[PDB]
């Protein structure tokens, strides 16, 4: 009974084959064994690189967004509100068009991969810059964009959740007398009782 | 009195007769069954309504039918026990 | 041994009962299921078994029993003002109960103290915990400690008496020593300590608060160190309850705890005394009635008849501080348990019928038509006579003839024996008062109180007609000679016969539950208004009286059209204007869905089975139109259970409608 | 002639054209920021909840909860504003009219919850098709009711491609009609 | 923790300027007690999968 590269104390994830994390399996709670883990690659893979789009948009809005007669919010979570309605349908619409042609309508985890078993999170895009590599040093490309992709997860909600915190702009990172995070003014009940709301 | 009526359907379970708690029903011969056998109301005088034959019929739609005569009732049909009626 | 304890069976549901094998075809299935869950009885496995689930059972509900209460504990030391109602409880309203502020709830909270906002609890913990000896949130911490340790102890004692009774288990058998080790250990030797508890912690406290020191030093006297106060400190001679506290409007703690060791010895010596005593009478009823629904209806009509003692004793015989002026505790106190009596009695009724027809019966069922049919005749002697005294009296005031109606002003039927009842109390010719509030004056018993009573023995007479008459009659009739084989509970026998709709004992108990709702509605209502107009009020200092509803009982109350108007009406003025006012918004709300699911009931009540039946089928013909096909294939309630829904809504939205109609008042009120 | 006396009170708008097609042309409604009703209503609710909470202490905790219930009203009184209410009520009323672009307006609840009704019986209709047993609706396929749960966002178009390919409906000589209403 | 929270070690924060047993509820009603449970409930997350693999014996 082998154990995972990654969590030595728990039994290595079956059913995760070498797609990218093959050297080090991480699966404790497993969905892979719970659900397609080619839909869940897809998922990955769509998360990562919608993230990675979604960290340099982040960053470049405050300083190089301004397109000409748009608005700007300093706190780019505010940018959704302060941008032209037009724009934001039309962004939506080439969205929606790219996500429902690129896998002919197959859009359901059920019809995901029911009669086009392609490949996970393949979409013939840009596929030219790459196998020229001899099946080697195509998949660490691949290792790599997954590698990017979840540190842009992860770095996309640390973003938000510090715009959050700080209540402004992100790269002025810990503002003038920001003084520490106590910014969560949300009641709840054991804040009830500690804070002595109830009671008396 | 009721009207106990057997259809064709029947399949000789003997239930409906082990069911009725007045003796209205019985088995006789027959040939439309491989059981070769079909129930029989030679005695519906003394069919109180329980309907329990019905309950215990297991055909489709029950072989057994018990209907109803509300204005028929006789000292039999009512199960009187205080009152005579003969 | 518990290695057989496994989580195997926990998903596949229903394999307690063999019936229920087959797998869910039906919807029937399900409620199949939760019909049998607790029905030890009919499940697969041999009789020790029937015993270990039963045993274990009731554990694990005296574990919940324990976490309610320390449920109550944490919201007195947590969620409460019980601060401010110790050092002043006639201005503070007891509340250990929050809303929190979504959807406007905040609305609930209303102002019970400057410093807190809540809503009113009328369930008396307040003055428990000031009887009680409980002053600061340190000691209601380790109240709600000790009672999650039961409820923890108690829960691993019903895990594992699964697996410590066996076969051979028979220690629940041995009814000679239960009945000792019950009487003697409980109710002598644990009366006895709480005679202790309350010599050595009450009596140390509570004369210390009534003595003005709320402060008691803080802990330097109220922690005990206090033998310099004697045990009888304040009992003023007098005789117990002719003479109450001046300051709480109680009997004197002191008393109380006299009471409780007096009758841990009493329990004591009657323990003792059934080594020889009188029985070989009994003994039938000792060799015949050992059998678990016989002594779970036995239990369960004594613990009714104590819970409706309790109702009457805790509202004119004050035992709590500051409780007999808090109104709306007092009413609370005397309604909850009156319906707990009312429904206990049902159930008793129940389990006598199953314990006669699983059991085989005794002498009295065999001249049953002489017994159910004298109880006909009574209930029809005391309906025809005490209903109809207010249909004459409505009657002839209508025609505008009150000389001809039963009032004290006109034709009186005296209560003579009430009359002459002086016995009790035998209290001095005047009334008690605390702080501008009434604590007890004499009810007066007249006409109205004549009528009235005998309006509660008619009900009374007829919820036992019927639960007699489902209990003699389970076995067999005239009408069906085989109920027997029916078994316990059946929707009917068929049609026939002219028709044998609700013949099953459990239909007895179902027309029974609707009486005993009927029965003790009348009896909420006599207590509600009859103390508003002749006991609880305000005072002047001319020692003249104001009443809440200024003496309406005597003058109204003789006819039904005076129960309409001055009680569902007049007095309905508080609950059905709580729209917006702080307090009293939830009452105003639950009366309007008491009205609700009182009429939703009528529904199941009224209609049978087949015709939702058919609706059903054709509701599935679309289902099946559009590939929706069920496998657990719809089927309508059944019959018994369309009975028991029915008689379940129409209860508790009636209970509802009456729970909010008084609550609101009374705390309008005071 | 003044109709609103012709009518006993109700008045007409004795005009078609189509710019009074939409609700808030209407004359009895009128928006809720010059509404007196409304005025009257929201500053009734702001008195009422102030005088109790004036009467509890200063600096409890059920003040500051009433200061925060206090900007909640005038939050609401403020946001209602724009919202048509009737020129005698002062209640904001609700436009089903199908107008898509005023306050208040039931096409965008409408829209919302048709979709994710449809959601969940498509979720419900694909998880009865894949599982044809009952032994399935008892102890629920866990996976496979998530997965069909996920896979219900796409019911508006393959609903409607199942209705036209002939893959949702049933010819009724497939299904029980109903009881026999004659044989003889 | 203790031995070094009442020598006087502290993080270079005035919020921190409390003796160790006002630490526990200071810290709580501060936040970084529910913060540190979450991360303990994380990691207790992980330990319990190992526990049940362990004693299943799928490892
Ligand atoms: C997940 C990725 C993601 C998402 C959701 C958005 C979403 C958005 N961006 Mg954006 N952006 C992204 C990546 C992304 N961007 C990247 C990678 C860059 C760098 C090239 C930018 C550079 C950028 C600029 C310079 C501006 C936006 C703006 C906007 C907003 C208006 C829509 C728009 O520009 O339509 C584009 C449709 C085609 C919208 C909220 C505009 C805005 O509202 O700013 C106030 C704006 O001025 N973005
Ligand atoms: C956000 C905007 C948006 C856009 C631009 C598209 C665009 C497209 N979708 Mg699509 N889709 C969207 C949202 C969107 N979708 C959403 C939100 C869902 C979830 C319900 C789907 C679910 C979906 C499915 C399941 C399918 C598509 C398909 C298609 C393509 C067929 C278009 C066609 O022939 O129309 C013809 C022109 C018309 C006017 C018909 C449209 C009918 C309108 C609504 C009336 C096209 C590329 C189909 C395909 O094969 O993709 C290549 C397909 O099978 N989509
Ligand atoms: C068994 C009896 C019982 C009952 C009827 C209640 C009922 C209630 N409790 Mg409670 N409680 C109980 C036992 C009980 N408790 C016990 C034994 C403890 C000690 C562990 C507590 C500790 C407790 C706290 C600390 C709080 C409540 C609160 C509440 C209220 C809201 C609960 C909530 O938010 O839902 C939660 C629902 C779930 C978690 C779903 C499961 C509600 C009136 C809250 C309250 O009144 O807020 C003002 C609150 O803050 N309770
Ligand atoms: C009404 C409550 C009640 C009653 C009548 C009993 C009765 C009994 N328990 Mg028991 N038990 C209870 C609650 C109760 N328990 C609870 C709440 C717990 C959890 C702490 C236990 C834990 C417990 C254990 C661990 C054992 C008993 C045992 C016993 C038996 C002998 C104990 C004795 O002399 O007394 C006896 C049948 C013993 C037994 O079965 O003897 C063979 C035994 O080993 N009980
Ligand atoms: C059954 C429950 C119970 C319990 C646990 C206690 C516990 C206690 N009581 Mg107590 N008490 C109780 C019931 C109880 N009481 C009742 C019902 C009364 C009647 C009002 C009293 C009256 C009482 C008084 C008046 C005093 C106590 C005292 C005490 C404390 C020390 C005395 C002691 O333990 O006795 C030890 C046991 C004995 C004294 C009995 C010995 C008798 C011998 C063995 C028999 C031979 C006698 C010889 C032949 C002559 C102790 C906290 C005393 C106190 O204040 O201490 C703090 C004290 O002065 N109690
Ligand atoms: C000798 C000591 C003693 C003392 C001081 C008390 C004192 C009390 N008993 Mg009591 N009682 C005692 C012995 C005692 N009892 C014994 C030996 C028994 C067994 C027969 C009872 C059985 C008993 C019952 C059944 C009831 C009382 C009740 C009461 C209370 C009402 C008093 C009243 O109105 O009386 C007027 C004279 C009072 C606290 C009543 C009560 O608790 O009221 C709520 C009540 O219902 N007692
Ligand atoms: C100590 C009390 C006690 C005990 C141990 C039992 C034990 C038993 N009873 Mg019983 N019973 C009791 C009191 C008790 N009963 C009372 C007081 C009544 C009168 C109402 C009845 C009436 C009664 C009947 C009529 C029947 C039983 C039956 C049974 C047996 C199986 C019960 C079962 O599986 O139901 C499973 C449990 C449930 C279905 C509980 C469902 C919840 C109830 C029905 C609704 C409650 C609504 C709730 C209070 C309000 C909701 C709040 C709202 C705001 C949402 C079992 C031996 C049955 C049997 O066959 O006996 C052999 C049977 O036919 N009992
Ligand atoms: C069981 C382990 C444990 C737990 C539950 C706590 C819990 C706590 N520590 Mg603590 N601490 C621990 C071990 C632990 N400590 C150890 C081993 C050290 C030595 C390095 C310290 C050194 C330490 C300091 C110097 C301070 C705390 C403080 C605190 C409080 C705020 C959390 C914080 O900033 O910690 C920060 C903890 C660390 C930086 C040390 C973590 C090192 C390992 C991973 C543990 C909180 C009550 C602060 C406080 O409120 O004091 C009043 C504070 O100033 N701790
Ligand atoms: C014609 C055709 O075919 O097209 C081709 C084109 C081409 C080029 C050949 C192709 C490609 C590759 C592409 C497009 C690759 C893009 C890759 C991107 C944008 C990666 C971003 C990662 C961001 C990260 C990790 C963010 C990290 C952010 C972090 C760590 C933030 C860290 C912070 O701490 C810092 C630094 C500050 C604090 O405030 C907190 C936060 C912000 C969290 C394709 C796909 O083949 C297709
Ligand atoms: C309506 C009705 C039905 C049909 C009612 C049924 C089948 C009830 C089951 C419906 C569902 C399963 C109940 C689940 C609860 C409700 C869907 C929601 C209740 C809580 C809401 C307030 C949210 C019967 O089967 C029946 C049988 C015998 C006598 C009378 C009647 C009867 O009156
Ligand atoms: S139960 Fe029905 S099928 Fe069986 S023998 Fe009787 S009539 Fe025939
Ligand atoms: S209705 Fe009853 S009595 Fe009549 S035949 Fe059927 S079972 Fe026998
Ligand atoms: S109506 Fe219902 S309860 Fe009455 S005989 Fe027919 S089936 Fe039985």
């Amino acid at each position: 009974k082998e154990t995972s590269a990654s969590v030595p104390f728990l039994p290595k994830p079956k059913n995760l084959a070498g797609w990218v994390g093959g050297e080090t399996e991480f699966d404790p709670i497993g969905f892979s064994n719970w659900f397609d883990m080619k839909w869940l690659r897809e998922a990955e893979l769509k998360h990562g690189r919608v993230c990675m789009m979604a960290t340099v948009g982040f960053v470049l809005q405050p300083y190089i967004g301004a397109y000409p007669g748009v608005e700007m919010p300093a706190d780019s979570l505010q940018a959704v509100y302060a941008a032209p309605s037009e724009a934001w349908f039309a962004f939506i619409f080439a969205a929606g068009y790219i996500e429902s042609s690129s896998y002919n309508g197959k859009i359901t985890q059920l019809n995901m991969f029911e009669d086009s078993d392609r490949v996970p999170g393949n979409l013939g895009w840009g596929s030219t810059r790459l196998e020229g590599m001899s099946k080697e040093e195509s998949e660490l490309m691949q290792l790599k964009e997954l590698k990017n992709g979840r540190l842009a997860m992860l770095a996309f909600s640390g973003m938000v959740h510090h715009n959050i915190v700080v209540k402004g702009a992100l790269f002025p990172l810990v503002p003038d007398g920001w003084t520490g995070p106590e910014p969560w003014a949300v009641g709840s009940i054991m804040n009830n009782x500690x804070x002595x709301x109830x009671x008396x | 009195s009721h009207a106990v009526k057997i259809y064709d359907t029947c399949i000789g379970c003997t239930l409906c007769v082990r069911a009725c708690p007045t003796d209205v029903l019985e088995m006789v011969p027959a040939s439309i069954n491989a059981a070769k056998q079909v129930a029989s109301s030679p005695r519906v005088e003394d069919c109180v309504g329980c309907k329990r034959c019905e309950t215990a019929c297991p055909t489709d739609f029950l072989s057994i039918r018990v209907y109803l005569q509300d204005n028929e009732e006789t000292q039999y049909s009512l199960g009187l026990d205080l009152v005579d009626w003969s | 041994i518990f290695r057989y304890i496994n989580t195997t069976l926990w998903a596949k549901a229903g394999h307690f009962n063999k019936a229920l094998s087959k797998g869910a075809k039906t919807t029937t299935w399900i409620w199949n299921l939760h019909d049998y869950a607790h029905d030890f009885d009919i499940q697969q496995r041999s009789t020790g078994l029937i015993a270990r689930k039963v045993f274990s059972s009731n554990l694990a509900h005296l574990s919940l029993v324990f976490f309610w209460i320390s449920g109550m504990h944490l919201h007195g030391a947590y969620l409460s003002n019980y601060d401010i109602w110790l050092k002043d409880p006639k201005s503070i309203t007891p509340s250990s109960h929050l809303a929190y502020s979504l959807i406007g709830q905040d609305i609930l909270n209303s102002y019970t103290s400057e410093y807190f906002s809540g809503i009113t609890i009328t369930s008396g913990f307040f003055q428990l915990y000031r009887s009680e000896g409980i002053i600061t949130q340190s000691q209601l911490k380790y109240a709600c400690a000790t009672s999650l340790i039961a409820t923890l102890i108690c829960l691993s004692g019903s895990y594992l008496h699964m697996q410590l009774m066996s076969k051979f288990t028979s220690f629940y058998k041995k009814f000679q020593s239960l009945s000792q080790d019950h009487l003697i250990i409980i109710f002598g030797s644990r009366s006895t300590s709480l005679s202790a508890h309350q010599i050595h912690k009450m009596l140390p406290a509570n004369p210390l608060l009534d003595s003005g020191i709320s402060k008691p030093s803080i802990l330097q006297v109220i922690s005990n160190s206090l033998s310099y106060t004697l045990a009888l400190f304040s009992t003023n001679l007098s005789s117990t309850g002719k003479l109450l506290n001046p300051s709480t409007r109680s009997v004197f703690l002191s008393q109380v705890a006299a009471h409780h060791k007096t009758t841990g010895v009493v329990f004591i010596t009657l323990g003792l005394i059934r080594f020889l005593t009188m029985y070989k009478s009994q003994f039938s009823i000792l060799t015949s009635y050992i059998d678990y629904h016989i002594v779970l209806s036995i239990n369960l009509a004594l613990i009714a008849s104590l819970s409706i003692i309790v109702a009457d004793h805790l509202t004119r015989t004050p035992i709590y501080p500051h409780k007999s002026t808090s109104y709306p505790t007092i009413l609370c106190l005397s309604i909850h348990h009156a319906w707990l009596s009312g429904f206990l009695i049902i159930g008793s009724g129940a389990h006598a019928s199953i314990f006669n027809l699983l059991g085989s019966p005794t002498s009295e069922i065999r001249h049953r038509d002489p017994i159910y049919s004298h109880l006909i005749w009574v209930c029809i002697a005391i309906g025809l006579h005490s209903f109809s005294l207010y249909c004459h009296n409505d009657t002839l005031e209508a025609l505008g003839r009150p000389e001809d109606i039963f009032h004290d002003n006109s034709i009186q039927l005296k209560a003579i024996f009430a009359k002459q009842s002086f016995l009790r109390a035998e209290l001095q010719p005047d009334i008690e008062m605390l702080d501008k509030k009434i604590i007890r004056i004499t009810q007066e018993l007249g006409t109205a109180d004549f009528i009235v009573h005998h309006i509660h023995a008619f009900t009374i007479h007829v919820t036992l007609l019927i639960l007699s008459k489902g209990v003699l009659y389970a076995r067999n009739s005239r009408f069906v000679s085989d109920k027997l084989e029916l078994g316990f509970t059946y929707p009917c026998d068929g049609p026939g016969r002219g028709g044998t709709c609700q013949i099953s004992p459990w239909d007895h108990l179902f027309s029974a539950v609707f009486w005993m709702y009927n029965c003790l509605n009348v009896v909420t209502f006599h207590y509600f208004w009859k103390m508003q107009s002749d006991v609880w009020g305000f005072v002047s200092i001319q020692k003249h009286i104001s009443h809440y509803s200024q003496g309406d009982f005597s003058v109204n109350s003789i006819t039904i059209n005076g129960w309409l108007r001055n009680l569902l009406w007049s007095e309905a003025s508080q609950v059905i204007q709580s729209y917006a006012l702080s307090s009293i918004c939830p009452y105003g709300f639950i009366f309007l869905i008491g009205h609700f699911i009182w009429a939703f009931s009528l529904m199941f009540l009224f209609s049978g089975r087949a015709y939702w039946q058919e609706l059903i089928e054709s509701i599935l013909w679309s289902h099946h139109k559009l590939k929706i096909i069920p496998h657990i294939q719809p089927r309508a309630l059944s019959i018994s259970q369309g009975r028991a829904v029915g008689f379940i809504h129409y209860t508790l939205g009636g209970i509802g409608s009456t729970w909010a109609f008084i609550i609101s008042r009374l705390l309008v009120l005071t | 002639a003044k109709p609103l006396e012709m009518f006993g009170g109700v008045d007409i708008d004795l005009e078609d054209t189509p710019a009074h097609w939409t609700i808030k042309a209407s004359p009895v409604l009128e928006p809720c920021k010059d509404n007196k009703k409304f005025h009257k209503k929201l500053k009734d609710e702001l008195y009422k909840v102030k005088k109790n909470q004036q009467k509890f202490a200063e600096g409890s905790a059920a003040y500051a909860r009433f200061n925060k219930k206090i900007k909640m009203i005038e939050l609401r009184e403020t946001a209602y504003g724009d919202r048509l209410c009737g020129k005698k009520d002062g209640l904001p009323r609700t436009i089903a009219t199908g107008e898509w672009n005023v306050r208040g307006s039931a096409m965008w609840p409408a829209a919302i919850f048709l979709y994710i009704a449809g959601w969940i019986g498509w979720a419900g209709r694909s998880y009865l098709i894949r599982t044809n047993d009952a032994a399935k609706e008892i102890n629920i396929d866990v996976p496979l009711a998530v997965t069909c749960m996920a896979s219900g966002f796409s019911w508006p178009v393959a609903a409607w491609q199942e209705i036209v390919n002939g893959e949702m409906a049933v010819p009724n000589d497939q299904i029980h009609n109903g009881g026999p209403w004659n044989q003889s | 923790g203790w031995i070094a929270t009442d020598l006087g070690m502290r993080l270079p924060g005035p919020a921190y300027q409390v003796s160790t047993l006002e630490a526990h509820d200071a810290m709580v009603k501060f936040g970084p007690m529910a913060q540190i449970l979450i991360w303990l409930g994380i990691i207790e997350v992980f330990s319990f999968l190992a526990i049940t693999n362990m004693m299943e014996g799928t490892t």
